[PDB]
C-alpha cells in the first residue's frame, strides 16, 4: 500500500540499498504532517453521518433523476437509497483511511482499482459522486492544514472520476 | 508492503469500520514517538558495515568448520554470499523499523528462506547466530546515549530486537 | 541525480501519475531539514582547509607507512601529498553537496559510481579514506542536528568505502 | 533529472568549488519560499481534470476543424491521445514546479516532442494553444487568494508561466 | 483494420504462410454475407436523417434532464442538440462502416478505442447512446439477415458502451 | 484446441482409419446445424454485457457477504476482477458453442481454476452459482422464438447448458 | 489444430474478445465450403485402395530404380513395397482429414512438422512423395468444386514437398 | 492493412459521409467477381513451389554472374536468402490479391525494401527480373481456362499484374 | 560441468589439500590416454548419423507398436522428435567422452528426463533399448582396428558403455 | 567464420576477458595440428580434378537414372553433368578450406547453410553427393593424420547431407 | 570475425579457386611463427593490469585538464570509463594478436568508436595517445629477451604495434 | 569449471552441435601443454611449504606496518600470522589446481568470484597477495615451459588483484 513511508522502503529496496537521509527526510515530512492529516480524519469520522446524508441529498437535488428514474442504478426505491449512502461512506470513509494512512494508498487499493469498470458496468455516473465530494469538501468545516490535507484526498478521488 | 498506519487502515476496511478514538490515540502516539524511531534507522545503517563485519568474524572464530575448506562460507563466493545475506536481512530489519511493521521483512525477505538455505545445505542455525550477533550491535549502537538527546527509547528497542528475533526464527 | 525531491517526482512519474500528498509530505521533510543541513554545509565549507590539513595528518598519523614508502600511490613525495589532500578535499566538497542536495545523489553520482575501481586500479586503501573520513566526523564543532547531518554524509562514504 | 538544489551543486562541481555565502543564502531563500510552491503543486494537481478538459473545449472551439473529419482530433483514439497529451504535459509541468528546475520537463518531456507531432501531422501551433490555455486555468488556480494564508507568490507565478511557456515554445 | 479479409490475411502473414483453404473458406463466407450487409448498410444510409432525428428524442424523452441541465455536456442548448445529433449520427455511420467492411474494425478504429475516456472526460453518459442505438435497432425497419448484420453491430455497440 | 470436426479426425488418426459413412453423416448432419449454432453464438455475443450484469446483480441480492466489507467481491479491484471471471467464463463457453467442442473451454480456461480461486479464498460454490445464472439467461436470449426463422433448436440447447454445468462443476 | 473454426476461435481469444460476425461469416463459409469438402472426402474414402494402388505403381513407373535398388529406403523388397503403399495411404489419408476438418491442420500436425528431417534421415526421396500425388491428383474422378477442394490439399502437400 | 472494402471506408470516414450508391454499386461489383479472386489465389498459391524455382531458374540462366563465385546468389546461404525473397513477395502479393488493395503488399513488405538491397549490394534489378518472371508464371497458371468455369478473368489479370509490376518497381 | 581434471581438483578443494603424488599419476595416465580419446569422439561423432538412423531403424523392426498409429513414433513430428532425443543423448555422451566425466550428461542431458518421459507418456524401456543399440554400434566404430595405429582401448571402451549404460538406466 | 582461433577469441570476449591459458592451449592444439591438416589440404588440391571426375562417376554409377532421365535436376545433358561436377568440386573445395582454417567455418558458411532447402528446392538428392563424397574418402591417397583430418570433414560434410 | 587463416580462405572462395602453392607457403610460415605469438599475446594479457595502470598515470601528468574538476577524466565514474576503455582497447588488440588478423579490432571494436567518443565530449586525441602509451609498453613487455628462448620476434613487433597504431587512428 | 575442456563442450552445447575437430584441436592442445603443466604442479607442490614461508615474510619485509599495527586484518598477532599464511596456501593451492586443470577454472571459481568484496569487507590490502605472488613467481625454480604454465597463472591472480 502506498505511504510515505512504504515508497521510501520501495525506493531503497528497488536499488538493492539502505536507507539514506534522501528517505528519512520523506518520513519525517510525513510525521510531522500527521498532526494536520490526524485532525482532519478525526473530525471527519465524528461527523461523518450528517456529511453522508447532506451528501447524498446534494446528489439527489443536483440529479433528481436519480430519485424517479426506474432502475435498480437509481436512488428510485428504499434499497437503491440505502446503496448510495453506502458508497458516499466508502467515499468518505476512504478519505479517512488516505489522512491516516498518509497517502492515497487506501483509496487506490480499495476504490480506484476496478472504479470505471464497476461504473460503467452497473451504470454510475461518476458525475454523481463528485456532486457527492464536492459537498463533503464544501461542509466539512475543517480550516487551515486540516482542511487542505482533507480536501487534498478528496480532489484525488474527484480527478479519478473525471 | 504495509507500515503501521496502513495496518491499521487494512484492519479497519475489512471491518467497514471508521477509525476508534483509541486507534487514533494510539497512532498519534507512534508519530509522537517517530525521532526516536529515525534515530535507531540512522544509527544502524550509518553503522551497517562494521555490524555486518564484526558478526560475521565472531561468527567464524565460534564456528570455524564454516570457513575450514568444504565448509559453507569456505571460497571467497561463497564467504561473499554470506556476508551479502547478513547485510540483506539487516537492510529489510532497517525498512521494518522505519515502517513500524514486519510484513516487508517477512514478504520480501524471510519467506521461502529456510527452505532456500536447507536447498543449499546452509546451516540455518549458523545464519541465526549471525543475525543475533548483529541484533546486540545494532541495539547497543541504536541504544547508545552519547551524542543525542536523552530520553527514554526502551520500547523501541524491544521492538527493533523482536525484527532480528522474527528473522533469527525464520531461518533457524 | 538523487535529492528527495527527485526521488518524489521519479516515484510519480514511474506510474505515469501526477503528484500526491504521498509525495509533497517527502518534500516538505526535504525543506524543513534544509536549516539543519545548511548550518552543517556552511561550517564543513568555512572550516573546510583546517579539516582537510587536520585529516591529512590524521592519516599519515595512523599510516605513516604512507609518508616513507615509495610509489606514486604514496604521500611520501610532494606531488603524493598533494594528491592526498585534494582527495580528502574531494570527499569533504561531496559531503557538503550532500547537504545542499538533501540527499546521497552527488557523492553517489561523483565519488561513489567507479570507486572500488579506481581504488583498486591506483592502489589506494580504502582504510586511509576512512581514517581521514573518521577525522572529520570527530572534529567538525557541528552538534545537535546539523552534526547528525553531516555525520550522515560521513558515515555513507565510510559504508562505501567498506 | 535535476532540482534547484542540484543545479547548483552541479555547476559547483564543474567548477571544483564550494558554495559561496551568496548560493547558500539563494538557496534558503528557496527554502523559505518552499511552502508556496507546494501551494501550487497541490492547487494544479487537485484541478487537473478541469483545467485539461476546460482548456480541450476551449481548443476545439476555436479550432472546430480540428474536430471536423479528416482532422487530427477526429476519432476517440484521437481525441483520447490529445487529452492524454494535455494531461502529460500539465503532469511534467507539475513536476518542474515541484522541482524548481525544468531539467525533468525537457529532458522527459519536451526533446523530440516537436518532431514527433511533425511525423505524426498533428499541428504543434494547436498544441501550443492548449497549453497556454491550461498555463491561465493553472495560474489562476494556483494564485487564487481564497482559501490560503495571504501573501505574494508572484515571482513563483511567473517561474510557472515560464514552464508553460517552455512547453509551448517546444511544440510551437 | 479488422475485417475478415485482413484478419485471413494476419493469420496467415503471422505464421508466415502463403493462404490455403482454412483461410478462403472464410473471405468466401464474407464475400457472401455481403448481400445481406449491403442491403442494411444501403437502407441505414437511406434512412439515417430520420433515424438520427428519431434517436434524438428518444434519448431526449428517456433522460429528459439532458434537455434541462445547465452544462455543455448537455442538450439543453443549440449547440448541445447539435453535438448529441452529430455524435449519434457518428453511431449510425460507423455501423454502415462495418457492414460495408464486413466486421468491426471500422468501429473499433474511429469510434471504441478511446470511448470510455472521453466519455469520462467530456461527462458524457454511455447510457444515452445505449438508448439511442436502442432506438435504431427497433426502428431501423430491416427484416430478415439484413436485420441480422445490422443489429449484430448497433449491439456490439451497446456492449462497448456497458 | 479442437472443434466438433478435428475431434472426430483426431480419433480417426489415432486409429489409423479413414472416416467410416457414419461418421460423414454424423458431420454433415452438424453442418446442417449451423445456422442455429451461428444464432446462438451471435444472440448470446450481442447481450454478453446484460447477461453478466444481471447475473452480477443476482449473485450479490441472494450472498450478500460477497459484497460486504472482509468479503472478496468487496472494493472496486475485487468486484472488478469478479465481474471479468464472469465475463470470461461466459466467453469461452460461447467459443465452445462455436467449435462444437469444449477443449477450448477445458484447456484455456476451466483447468487450473478451481486450485486457483482455493489459492485465492474466492468461494467456488458462488462462482457456479454465476456460471448458471449466465446458463438461464443466455439459453432465453439464444433460444427466443421472437425475430428468427422458427424451428427446434433443443439439442443445441442442451448442448450450450452442458458447456455451462462443466463451467460450473470444473468450479464448484 | 487448424481449422477456420479454430482460427476464428484463435484470433478473438489472442485479444481476448468475444466472437464477432468478423468471425462467424468465416465459419459460415466454412459451413457452405463443407458441402463440396465431404463430397470430396467421401469418394477419396470410398476410393482409397485403387487410389492408393495406382499411385504406388505410378511412383514405381516414374521412378523405377526404386523397385531395383538394394537398401531398406527402396521398393525393392516386400517390406519396401509394403511400407511405400502405407505412406502413401498416409497421404491420401490425411487429404481426407484436411477436407473433413476443413483445413490443413491434420496435414501440419500429424505429416508436415517433421516432415524434411524424417525424409533426409530415411534417405526417401520428395519427389517420390509428388508423383504419387500427382497421380491422385489426376485420378481421383472429382470434378467441379468437389476437385477444387481435393486438389487444394493434394498440392498442399506437394508444396510442402518442395 | 487494409482491403478493397475498408479503403473505401477509410475515404469515407475522411470526409465525414455516407457511403454514395455509386460506392455501394462498385463494392457490390467486387463480391460479385469474387469467386474469380478466390480462383486466381488458389492457383498462385498451389503452384507457388514451382513459379519460385522455375523463375528462380530462368534468372540464373539469363544471368550466370549471379551465381559464379563472388556474386550475390552464390553459396547456398546466399541461394536460400534470394529463394525465400522470392517466396516472400509471391507470399505478399497473393495477400494483396486476396484483398483487392496493395497496402499488405506496400506496408508490410516492399517498403525499405530498396534500401535493405542496397545495404546488402544485391542487384534490385536482378530482382525486378525474378519478379517479373513469377508474374507471367503466376498469370498463365491463375488464367489458364482448364479445369474451370468459364467467363471472363481480364480485369483482374491486369489487377494481379498490377501487384507484380508494383512489386518490381519498388526494388528496380 | 567437470572434467577428469577439475574432478580431481573439486575433491582436492574440499579437503583444502595440494594434489598427492598418486593422482597426479592418475592425471599423467590419463593425459598419456588422450589421443585413443580423441579417436573414439571423432569416430563416433563421424559417423553419429548413421548409427543413430541404424538404431532407429532396428528399434521400430522390434518394436513396431511404436509406429503403428496411434503410437508414441507415430507421425512425423513425433518421429522427428524421437530421432531427435536419440541425437541428444549420443551428443551428450560424445561431452562425457571428450570429458571423461558424467557429469555433462548427468547434468544437462539426463536429469529430469525419466519424468518428461514419463509426463509425456514415451516409453522409457523403448528409449534404452535405442540407446544400446547406438551403444553397440558407436563401441564397433570406435573400436574398428582398420585405419589406426594398433594399440589396446578396452579400457576406454569400457568407459564408453558405462556412459552408454548410465543414459539407458536414466530412463528405463 | 568458425576457426579454433575465433572460438577462443569468441568464448573470451563473450565473458568480457582477455584471453587465458585455456585459451591459447586451444590455439596451440591447432597450431600442431596444421602440419597434417596443410599436407590433406595441399595433396586435395593437387588432386582435385581427378577427384571430382572419379567422384561423379562414381555418382552416375551408383545412381544411373541420374544421367538418362528427362529434368534440369538430372546429369542427363552436357550442362546437367556439368553442374554436377561444379558442384562437387565446391564440396571438395571446402574440405580444403576447413583443412587451411583448421574448422568447420567455411563450409558451414558456404556450403551447409541453406543446404537442404536448395536441395530440396531443386530437387537435389543428399544422397547423390554423399556417394561423391564417399569416393573422395576411399580415393584421396592420403595415409596417417593427414588422413583422419580429410576425413573428419568429409564425414562432417556427409552428417549435414543426412 | 576472421583470422589470418579464413581471411585467405575468404578472398579464396571469392574467386572459386583452391589455394596455390604459394598460398600454402605464406600459411605454413604463419603455423611455424605460432610460438611467438603466444608468447607476447600472453606477455602482454599477463601484464595487461600495470601497462593499463602505467599508460593512465602517464597520460593524466601529460594532460592535467582531463582530471581537474569539469573534465572528462574528473569523478571516479568517468575515470573507470576511461581506465574500461583503456582495457577494451587493449583487450581487442590482444585478440587480434592472436587471430592475425583485425578484423575483431575493427569489428567489435574500432567502429563507431570515434562517433561515440564525439557525441560524448571524449578527446579522441587523448585517447590515442593512451593507445601509444600502452603500445610502447606491451612491446618492450613483448620483445623483452629475458627469460625466453632467443630469437627474432620483429615482424611480429611490427604487426603488433600496426594493430595499436590503427586503433589509436580510429580514434584520433 | 572453466578448462580447455568444458570450453570446448560449452561451445558445442551452446550451438547444439557435435564436437569437431574444430574442438578437439583445442583439447589435443591441452593434452600436449599437460606436461609442462604438471611439472610445474608438481614443484609447486613439492616445495609449497618453503614457497609459502618465504612468500609471508617477502610480504612482512615490504609492508612491515602488518607485524605491528594493532587490528585483526594485521598480522600482528599469532592468530593474524597463521591467517596470512593460510590464505597465501591458498593462493598457491589454486595455482596448483589451475595447472592440474588446463585452465583458470579453478581460481575463478574457488577464489577470484568474491574476491574484491571480502578483501574489501575484511580490510586486506589486494597489494600484500600481489607481494606474495611475485615471491612465488621469482623464488619456485621453475625454468622452460614449466616456468611459462605457472607464471600466466600467478600473473593471472595478479591481474585480478589490480
Ligand atoms: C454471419 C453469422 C450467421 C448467422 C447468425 C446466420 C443465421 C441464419 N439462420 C438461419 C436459419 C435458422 N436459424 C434458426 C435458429 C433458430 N431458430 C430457433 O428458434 C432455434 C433454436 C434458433 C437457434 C437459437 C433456425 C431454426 C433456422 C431455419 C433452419 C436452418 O437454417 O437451419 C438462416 C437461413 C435464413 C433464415 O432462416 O432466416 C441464416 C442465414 N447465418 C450466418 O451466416
Amino acid at each position: 500500500m502506498k505511504t510515505p513511508i512504504t515508497e521510501a522502503i520501495a525506493a531503497a529496496d528497488t536499488q538493492g540499498r539502505f536507507l539514506s537521509n534522501t528517505e528519512l527526510q520523506a518520513v519525517d515530512g510525513r510525521f510531522k504532517r500527521a498532526v494536520a492529516s490526524m485532525e482532519a480524519a478525526r473530525a471527519l469520522t465524528n461527523n461523518a453521518q450528517s456529511l453522508i446524508d447532506g451528501a447524498a441529498q446534494a446528489v439527489y437535488q443536483k440529479f433528481p433523476y436519480t430519485t424517479t428514474m426506474q432502475g435498480s442504478q437509481y436512488a428510485s426505491t428504499p434499497e437503491g437509497k440505502a446503496k448510495c449512502a453506502r458508497d458516499i461512506g466508502y467515499y468518505l470513509r476512504m478519505v479517512t483511511y488516505c489522512l491516516v494512512a498518509g497517502g492515497t494508498g487506501p483509496m487506490d487499493e480499495y476504490l480506484i482499482a476496478g472504479l470505471s469498470e464497476i461504473n460503467s458496468t452497473f451504470d454510475l455516473s461518476p458525475s454523481w459522486y463528485i456532486e457527492a465530494l464536492k459537498y463533503i469538501k464544501a461542509n466539512h468545516g475543517l480550516t487551515g492544514q486540516a482542511a487542505v490535507e482533507a480536501n487534498a484526498y478528496i480532489d484525488y478521488a474527484i480527478n479519478a472520476l473525471s | 508492503m504495509l507500515d503501521a498506519f496502513a495496518k491499521v487502515v487494512a484492519q479497519a476496511d475489512a471491518r467497514g469500520e471508521f477509525l476508534t478514538n483509541a486507534q487514533f490515540d494510539a497512532l498519534s502516539n507512534l508519530v509522537k514517538e517517530g525521532n526516536k524511531r529515525l534515530d535507531a534507522v540512522n544509527r544502524i545503517t550509518s553503522n551497517a558495515s562494521t555490524i555486518v563485519a564484526n558478526a560475521a568474524r565472531a561468527l567464524f572464530a565460534e564456528q570455524p568448520q564454516l570457513i575450514q575448506p568444504g565448509g559453507n562460507a569456505y571460497t571467497n563466493r561463497r564467504m561473499a554470499a554470506c556476508l551479502r545475506d547478513m547485510e540483506i536481512i539487516l537492510r529489510y530489519v532497517t525498512y521494518a523499523i522505519l515502517a513500524g511493521d514486519s510484513s516487508v521483512l517477512d514478504d520480501r525477505c524471510l519467506n521461502g528462506l529456510r527452505e532456500t538455505y536447507q536447498a543449499l545445505g546452509t546451516p540455518g542455525s549458523s545464519v541465526a547466530v549471525a543475525i543475533q550477533k548483529m541484533k546486540d550491535a545494532a541495539i547497543a549502537i541504536a541504544n547508545d546515549p552519547n551524542g543525542i538527546t536523552p530520553g527514554d527509547c526502551s520500547a523501541l528497542m524491544s521492538e527493533i530486537a523482536g525484527y532480528f528475533d522474527r528473522a533469527a526464527a525464520a531461518v533457524a
